[PDB]
């Protein structure tokens, strides 16, 4: 039987956060069709 | 990752190559030429053929994959052409589905089997579906022969190719191979087991009505012979397998750059007379 | 020499958050319309707010 | 004797630096680097140049990364030396960066005098004066050829280079404000000069220029850029006069992780002006003399490191109502802060509070992220203003909490935050992971 | 353009160019721990005064504790040019114990030392803007100063004092404040009456661990390599004429060492390391029938004129045996720091380095004086035969001589820098070498 | 307080502390193999003196040599000003040999260059208080000055000759002492009676290692990065009136090289980048009634008024294509060296970069000029037409005249620092390209 | 300050409002003989 | 020094010292003769 201090965290941490990004391919093909 | 190499790579010739001159056609395989029957329900390019007859219901000729290994251990990295462990449900992107009658074909972009689960011993790969594109084209011939070639590209690799794995109704105990020196058929199924190295000239298995398997062409740096490890061979069990290895596990310093490569297998059947008479030919 | 087992620094019992905290509570709860919400269920707002330990065990030799 | 005998003392404690080594000093190596060079190319500027002119430049593409920016300015002096202060500077009124139309960053006229009155050194802050000033007490009539570095996120840092060979789609543009008005060259104090020349301008731009394989990398790849960014809006302060001591609780509105908040209080009227003046020398024009007059600055002395002339008494910040620091005085901002984050020295009326160990540097070292927070308050207190500034025994000789009446002169209140964002830029195209 | 040079692509190049390892203009940055930095003051035990001893205890506020700053308010007792850093004056020492073992001390003469030697360009300037009246302020004028203290851990947050660890231990800062501070409280030796007691309070910049680093510090043991300073006070052998006097010094120095430092100081004049002329800055009144060479102008203690300086010669011995051969003073005064440091170094101060790169952390090289017998500094003085008042003899003369005025330098300080490791594991600490 | 900071953890940080690679306070120190550095004192052969010339053999009493300093006795002929680096001129020319085959050579106008460039703040100003006389001090004065030279392994210990291994070909300096010093020997071209000879000494740091590591430099071979300075000398000319002149100026250089640094200069007066004017500082008595310019206040010979510096513009043109558009005279003497070194280089000192970062060690970025058939530097001058006499125009004119005593900086020195590899092999030494 | 923690802070400003707002009738009579000299103390006078 | 190592080093203190204590009778003086002056001789002489 071992007696240890404790550190209290309280739930304030919460989750971590999250991103999520990106360019459309708005360049797609050039010069693969004319009109 | 812009992995950049310069003189680690042997010259290894890509003495075969695939290109196609077929349509567009959406997502069925329903071929047929000189009585010769083909089909395949799509989760992959082959699933049976035949003339009034199948040789299986399932598992047919698929081209495979093993990413390099600690050494050459089991199945782990395999970029395989189709998610065969949902068997039902093809997870795999399709790029490009070339056929005409008489031969289809068809360009891929495989998939890990295991994918990104870290299972078994070991951890594996990012996500399911990987870079790595291959393809098939299966050409029926007018003699009753179908020439089934592939291709695998990848940058820089040297890995281990799977250029059929076929799993044929368990009816193919007799196991009888043309050597090279054709001095003789050999007449071999006792171990059920054969690694066949050159001296199998070709290759045919029947329990009454053969199928030949007749290998043509594989990628070997052999432009001016180095010692550099280039060797294919079979594995032949209950099911049929081809491979060629690039290298071992790692070696001294060793990179293949990564361009196009193809494998040429000529797959025919019918009574045994006529298999072995068209491989007399030789 | 001095057995001071908290460091004494506002961790404790302080909760350190931007109201903005509130979102994180509704997504647990779901409905957002807190105004009234929280005066009804006391108990599990009650325990939304209460703490979590970390233990630091050492072994000494003993004389 | 000699060297040999300190390695013959040698025992137990030196395991612990010399034992197994790690490492050698008398035998470095160095890592081959991907060949490259730079060339400075003369951009064209739309539009006319001129005082309180706003004109712009589209950025060739020579090269492939953006290394360092030089605006060229050519300025005739108004008057006699001591006249001018940083004109150069008073000059660029702003600069706006944008690519494919979305803007980077802006800079300011008072961050620039902020940023060089704060991280640049002694020679590196005076070649920089050399720069944008007559600094050799040049008289009415001189000319001379003025360089204005920008101190954008890639500028003055190889590693950030803005890579163009990677923006295949997108404009990439420097918006300039010219001022219309610059002490000594068009006008003394609110004296119109007559004669006044126009500037001459020319926006250089340093090339990088790279190796074939690289060259291809970077067109092919996606980058992630960690980037620095400039907030700033323009507060109203209330420096007190006599019997008072004045607070201000001023609000900040900035959202992203930031490195520091730096601020100073000026005189509208004269660019530079961070300190009350008094008649001590230096301080004014005609300083210690019966002509001095305490209104008007010698201007070419206008930044001081007396902080007697300065009207902070003390600040702290408060996040969402809570103190993020104890009170400190201004003299904690003005000389400790940049003393243990920077290393420079700071004058007076020039004040920094950091959230970053190394806010000179630009790996992140320490953020306050403003975007997860209901608010942001710098609580000032001020110094009252009730020293005559006529009588140098006066201004030289009073109390902590006190300052010139002149202060009063000092009425806006320029609040600067400095940020981290992330520039994406993907198939040809670029732009920031959160909007700024 | 550029492509000019860019395929002026030779063999010269290949050992710079080829099969390339780094590209200079894409950084990587790491990502690092979440912490915040905050100042509040402390707990101070005693009385405030001048010549009391006072202690902080550092309070437990934070888990890693990193810049510590000491400010005082002060007025001045004189106009100006009269004080010389009275802040950094008034700071007479401050030790650092943990469980109460000393682990440093920092002595007022020290911080001359240091800023003569380390701190240097515009921090030099800055630190005395923080220490001292630079603006030439008058008598009554009220200044807040601020002494940053040089501890291990005060220039880097590598090093900063795992409180987290340190369960069971006090940390403590005591302090000395001089009853000697010139031109607030004495304006030369004669007591200026009315000056006001100082007002002090310590401030510590604590650092805020999150979640993840704050366990990892509560819980394991940590080794910190740090630095010590070493210091006893002796005496000077200044000449009067005729001869060069000598003197042998015995060192009682341990631990790797970095560098050794010393000046010969004037006990009554603070920071006054050369001896005093009747030249423009280097004593009261220079350059006027009011001059006199007996008082400094404090403002301009210090000078960079190396013939106000004493030391002639000196030579270091490991074990009776010479370590380097016999060196003239301004060697240590001008070169050392050049090669050592970067910086410039006022007369009087001296420093010979063991180390590479002393004002760097990563050990360069030490002279360990626990397994050194004998460690002698020998020490050669300069005749002092110039009459101080005649500039035409003080700025016209040789190496080997120096001012009449120069006998008053006879407090003699060596200190050194060195090594420790201290250990902390349990929530206990301690050093790991005592000799 | 800072804890309300540690919670305020969003979208943005993940790119910042999420993951975290680096721990700020925590600290890992290297062990390093144990060495001494001990000061020792070299031979001089040859008589020292005023135009004379000497050489030294390195003794090889240690593993490696770092730092070296040259020695001198100076005793001063004129009263305070009248000096201006006596030390940095009179060493005028060192030369640095192994075995037969020269490395580099220094001469004392790039010591001025140099310093003028890349020594800054309180470094500069250390390094004059080691060479010239700060105080004001008068006729008479004496006291030893100290030269650091700045050879590729005096700067930094990981370029260090590894004599230990250096057995075969000797290390050696030459030294050329100068025949003119300003305010030791000559006020001008006037000689000063009585002057005294110099002393010299030449004192080198040698570093001893530990056993281990000694015996390992004694055996392997060793490869090491280091700089060599080129350089030849030339002469401009430069008009007064109704003339702006232009030159297409020959380079002779040839491995890759980290940038060209140059300067104008009145070969009488060392260290005069610029022209003379009856301004505070800018020349003798300037300001009053007693004012030249024919000869400078020596003690202010550099400046940083660009006003009376000669260049208008430059460009360097390598086989006929422009290597980056026309710059001014200023660019080269302020903008340049802000963005390379950070410091402040006088009037009259120019720099053009190749490298990134010039004053470090690690290669970052160079112009191969072996690579280049025919390369020069055009310079374009300002109109040399102001009456240096009146500071009513020289501090008061366009941007493009100059003063008309400018036409005395007749001499161009353009200095490279280039890349070479010294190679060791079985005790000899030598460079790896030619 | 409870356990590094702030707690309240109060200024004199603060006092004079309570007791000017809060603390009322006799107890603020005394409050002000607590904190003043209430009856015509002159020059000299001590208090506690 | 032998290759880089001082090995010794005397000074003239130490010459006399050991003149005065090892070298004796006609040695001593002969290396008197060989140092100094021995004969009364006069200002203005060269020795050798």
């Amino acid at each position: 039987p071992l007696l240890t201090p404790s550190s209290q965290l309280l739930p304030k941490p919460s989750p971590e956060a999250a991103d999520f990004a990106q360019f459309a391919p708005k360049n797609l093909q050039a010069q693969n069709f004319l009109t | 990752t812009c992995n950049t190499f310069s003189l680690n790579v042997p010259v290894n010739n890509s003495i075969a190559t695939i290109d196609f001159a077929e349509h567009v056609n959406g997502a069925v395989f329903k071929i047929e030429y000189n009585r010769v029957n083909f089909i395949a329900p799509s989760l992959y390019p082959i699933s049976g053929l035949g003339t009034a007859v199948v040789f299986d219901l399932q598992k047919g000729e698929k081209a495979s994959q093993r990413k390099i290994t600690e050494f050459g251990n089991k199945d782990i990295r395999i970029a395989d052409e189709i998610s065969d462990i949902a068997a039902d449900d093809h997870s795999v992107l399709i790029t490009t589905k070339l056929m005409s009658e008489s031969t289809p074909g068809e360009l891929s972009r495989d998939v890990v089997l295991n994918g990104e689960i870290a299972t078994g011993r070991i951890n594996m790969n990012t996500g399911f579906v990987s870079d790595i594109i291959h393809t098939k084209k299966i050409s029926i011939i007018d003699d009753g022969i179908v020439d089934y070639y592939v291709k695998i590209n990848v940058p820089a690799k040297y890995s281990h190719g799977i250029v059929e794995v076929v799993s044929g109704t368990f009816l193919n105990d007799i196991m009888i191979h043309l050597v090279r020196n054709k001095n003789k058929w050999a007449l071999m199924d006792s171990k059920m087991y054969i690694v066949n190295n050159t001296n199998g000239f070709v290759i045919a298995k029947n329990p009454d009505t053969a199928m030949g398997v007749s290998l043509l062409e594989w990628p070997r740096g052999a432009v001016v012979f180095p010692p550099y490890y280039n060797f294919k061979k079979f594995k032949n069990v209950n099911k049929w397998s081809i491979s060629q290895q690039i290298a071992s596990c790692v070696n001294t310093s060793v990179k293949i750059p990564g361009g196009e490569y193809s494998w040429k297998i000529r797959l025919f059947f019918g009574p045994i007379w006529q298999v072995q008479e068209s491989i007399n030919s030789v | 020499f001095r057995d001071t087992a908290s460091i004494g620094f506002s961790d404790t019992h302080q909760d350190e958050k931007t109201l903005r905290f509130l979102k994180k509570q509704i997504s647990q709860f779901i409905k957002h319309l807190k105004e009234y919400y929280p005066n009804n269920e006391l108990t599990k707002k009650l325990v939304m707010k209460y703490s979590d330990v970390q233990l630091l065990p050492y072994t000494k030799g003993a004389t | 004797a000699g060297g040999l005998s300190q390695l013959v003392a040698y025992g137990a404690q030196d395991v612990y630096l010399t034992g197994n080594p790690q490492i050698t000093f008398f035998k470095t190596v160095y890592r081959r680097y991907t060949n490259f060079a730079i060339e400075s190319i003369q951009q064209t500027i739309n539009g006319s140049v001129g005082f309180g002119n706003k004109v712009s430049t589209q950025i060739s593409r020579n090269g492939d990364l953006i290394t360092d920016i030089v605006v060229e300015f050519v300025l005739t002096k108004g008057g006699n030396g001591g006249t001018t202060y940083y004109p150069a500077e008073e000059l660029l009124q702003d600069v706006e960066l944008e690519i494919g139309g979305q803007r980077i960053d802006k800079h300011y006229n008072d961050w620039f005098r902020t940023y060089d009155a704060l991280f640049r050194m002694n020679d590196d802050r005076y070649n920089y004066r050399r720069m944008t000033d007559w600094v050799n007490n040049e008289l009415v009539g001189a000319q001379k050829r003025f360089y204005v570095p920008l101190i954008f996120f890639f500028n003055q840092t190889p590693g950030l280079a803005l890579p163009l060979i990677a923006l295949q789609y997108h404009e990439v543009k420097l918006y300039f404000t010219l001022a219309s008005q610059v002490q000594g060259v068009n006008y003394n104090g609110s004296s119109a000069i007559a004669g006044a020349a126009q500037p001459t301008m020319s926006v250089w731009v340093d090339y990088i220029f790279l190796d074939t394989q690289e060259r291809t990398r970077f067109a092919q790849l996606p980058h992630e850029y960690l980037i620095e960014q400039l907030q700033f809006t323009g507060s109203e302060t209330a420096t007190p006069s006599a019997t008072t001591q004045a607070s201000q609780n001023i609000r900040l509105n900035f959202n992203h992780p930031t490195k520091y908040l730096a601020w100073n209080f000026n005189n509208p009227t004269n660019y530079g002006q961070y300190t009350a003046l008094a008649n001590i020398p230096g301080a004014c024009s005609g300083a210690g003399t019966a002509a001095a007059t305490v209104t008007t600055p010698d201007y070419g002395n206008t930044g001081t490191y007396n902080e007697q002339l300065a009207v902070l008494d003390s600040a702290k910040i408060q996040l969402n109502g809570q103190d993020r620091f104890a009170t400190r005085k201004g003299s904690y901002f003005n000389k400790v802060q940049p003393y243990q984050s920077i290393g420079g020295v700071t004058p007076a009326g020039v004040y920094l509070y950091s959230f970053a160990l190394k806010p000179a540097g630009r790996q992140p070292s320490g953020t306050c992220n403003f975007s997860r927070i209901d608010n942001a308050t710098l609580s000032l207190t001020y110094k009252t203003c009730s020293i005559d500034a006529t009588s140098p025994a006066a201004v030289l000789g009073n109390t902590e909490t006190v300052t010139a009446n002149t202060a009063t002169l000092l009425t806006a209140l320029n609040i600067y935050a400095k940020n981290y964002n992330v520039l994406r830029i993907m198939s040809g195209m670029g732009g920031l992971a959160y909007a700024n």
